[PDB]
């Protein structure tokens, strides 16, 4: 647990993931599109 | 006249995708990842696992003999490649 | 990797090869196939 | 290292000092 590295009093926006996607990854690959 | 290959899904700037190319210096790899490093028959494996990119080769002075091919390097590009061309 | 002050977004992880050098374990936890007491 | 810092790191300046790469530390600013 990274708190007193990243946390922020008015919320990070530093860190993206992505939340929809047409089908899962393979092992080991990365999608930056 | 073969000098590398383009790797990639797309080949366009949507999508990521490898670039491998022989100059007559050094052997210039790039994707997120760079790398760089060193009739005749040139024989090639490339395959892409487990975000790997694995190629194998050998070189001799299609023939009917048999010859095996060496292992040449292993790249963590991780990117799936589903078209290639060579590059003249 | 470790003592970095920005960490890179999950959905564009970092990814760094590590090279001739020697490993010290003791410095830095599931691990799959290996004994982290081993490690070293 | 001037990228990795706040004078936020991503502009959220010419990349190419507080402790922390952006405001989100604010723990340890």
């Amino acid at each position: 647990n990274s708190n007193k590295l990243d946390s922020k009093v008015s919320g990070n926006y530093n860190y993206l993931y992505r939340l929809f996607r047409k089908s899962n990854l393979k092992p080991f690959e990365r999608d930056i599109s | 006249i073969i000098r590398g290959w383009i790797f990639g899904t797309t080949l366009d700037s949507k999508t990521q995708s490898l670039l491998i190319v022989n100059n007559a210096t050094n052997v210039v790899i790039k994707v997120t990842f760079e790398y760089v490093s060193q009739k005749n028959l040139r024989e090639f494996v490339f395959k892409n696992i487990d975000g790997y990119f694995k190629i194998y080769s050998k070189h001799t002075p299609l023939p009917q003999g048999f010859s095996a091919l060496e292992p040449l390097v292993d790249l963590p590009i991780g990117i799936n490649i589903t078209r290639f061309q060579t590059l003249l | 990797v470790f003592n970095a002050t920005r960490f890179a977004s999950v959905y564009a992880w970092n990814r760094k090869r590590i090279s001739n050098c020697v490993a010290d374990y003791s410095v830095l936890f599931k691990c799959y196939g290996v004994s982290p007491t081993k490690l070293n | 290292t001037f990228d990795d810092y706040a004078m936020s790191w991503n502009s959220g300046r010419d990349n190419a000092k507080d402790k922390t790469y952006d405001s989100p530390g604010y723990f340890l600013n």
